[PDB]
């Protein structure tokens, strides 16, 4: 250690290089990385001076090396990393003749943007995002892309979001990344959309704008759920979007793949979520609510609402009780008839307070399309009604008058009063 | 009025 110390400090190039390749070595260690014990060794800000070595690449390699592992550390150790300045030189070693020194680079700067949205925007501020993007063409090695692009992911990452201007220019990289095959950069480029899909339509906007959906659809039946659980997201931060934002999406079939991720036996996270998605497109147009329909995903999800976790039952819910407030008179038909009445009632007690008013909501929604058919008919009972009635849901709605909340209260009466005189 | 979509 006191020879490392020296070496380090010292004239000699043999002496600094194999100090900083021991230091590297002692702090490339798997298990607890001596990080804080390297630092207080004062080698740190010799570090930073080794960056700038052009002619010695060896020792820049080295040096950028230990002084990444260094930053993978706590906060303050990638705070002491900040404070000596090595950001802009890690920045400009993005530009270093050595492919070794470029790519330790970017996996430097990714671990300080890494540690906090304020390290993040000062990496930004930096510079750092254009000269990146720069080393991303047709010969760039595995190696530089999934450094590269788990580095952008990072760069985007944080709340709150950076600002969208300064995170624009890597969609274009971000939207050719997704066509790799490989798992890793795969994985790190979708977590990278899923967070500028995640914002204003206008940002949503920019991503479809980029030409993204058609692989991200794609994306949804991929085997690796590190890539499907952050493709999922983006796909769903998109269907958030407007009429025509959601309609990139289904045109590339998406309705039929988030229908295979009900039915195949995986995470609960990830079956809530396809839902949560799936409630996003039937809060669309009546061809949108089609595009659902056509592809036969009421059936599963009735029995979803009625038979599955509650963290799925919410989504369900949603889903459903959205379909009955943009469609039309004989789609709504249709999703009763594959019996949503009985499965929107159960859901009427339950402790969720937001939920009871979506599916009293929802169940109004039915009730006003039964109320159609019995003047259409000239009858004498709305038909809905004796199937709400039925599925002990006309007894949970008069107990509703009991509830509480004013929004719930107000709702259930609304509801009595106006079908059940 | 609480359906539609969601962020």
């Amino acid at each position: 250690l006191p020879a490392m110390i020296g070496g380090v400090y010292s004239d000699d190039n043999n002496l600094q290089l194999e100090a900083t390749t021991q230091f590297r070595k002692l702090l490339s260690i798997e298990r607890s990385p001596p990080i804080e014990e390297v630092i207080q060794s004062g080698v740190v800000p010799r570090f930073v001076q080794f960056l700038t070595r052009e002619d010695f690449p060896q020792l820049q390699f080295e040096a950028a090396w230990a002084l990444t592992n260094i930053a993978s550390g706590t906060s303050e150790n990638t705070k002491v990393v900040i404070d000596h300045g090595a950001v802009p030189i890690f920045v400009k070693l993005l530009g270093s003749s050595s492919d070794d020194v470029r790519e330790q680079a970017v996996w430097a700067l990714g671990n300080v943007a890494g540690d906090s949205p304020k390290c993040r925007d000062l990496v930004l501020a930096n510079g750092a995002l254009l000269p990146l993007l720069a080393q991303l063409n047709e010969h760039t090695k595995l190696s530089m892309l999934r450094n590269a692009t788990w580095t952008l992911s990072n760069f985007c990452r944080g709340k709150p979001q950076p600002s969208f201007e300064q995170t624009r220019p890597a969609l274009p990289a971000l939207a050719r990344l997704i066509h790799s095959n490989d798992e890793e950069v795969l994985t790190d480029a979708c977590w990278a959309l899923s967070y500028l899909s995640d914002g204003t339509n206008d940002k949503i906007q920019a991503v479809i704008e980029a030409g993204v959906c058609p692989r991200l659809v794609e994306l949804l039946l991929h085997p690796s759920p590190s890539v499907l659980i952050p493709a999922l997201r983006t796909v769903g931060n998109i269907v958030t979007g407007d009429d025509a934002q959601t309609q990139c999406i289904i045109d590339h079939q998406a309705l039929p793949c988030l229908l295979s991720l009900l039915t195949q036996n995986l995470k609960k996270s990830i079956k809530k979520e396809a839902c949560w998605t799936i409630s996003n497109i039937t809060a669309g147009n009546k061809d949108q609510i089609q595009a659902v329909i056509n592809a036969g995903i009421i059936g599963p999800l009735v029995n979803l609402l009625q038979t599955a976790e509650f963290d799925i039952k919410k989504e369900a819910a949603w889903a459903i009780s959205n379909a009955t407030s943009g469609g039309s008179h004989d789609q709504i038909k249709y999703l009763v008839s594959e019996g949503c009445i009985k499965p929107l009632c159960d859901l009427l007690i339950c402790p969720d307070i937001r939920i009871v008013t979506v599916c009293l909501e929802g169940l109004e929604n039915i009730l006003k399309v039964g109320e159609t058919d019995k003047t259409l008919a000239a009858g004498d009972v709305n038909v809905f009604s004796q199937m709400i009635d039925e599925a002990e849901g006309l007894e949970k709605i008069e107990n509703l008058q009991s509830h509480d909340n004013n929004e719930i209260y107000e709702k259930a009466v609304k509801i009595l009063e106006a079908y059940w005189m | 009025t609480v359906l539609g979509k969601r962020k």
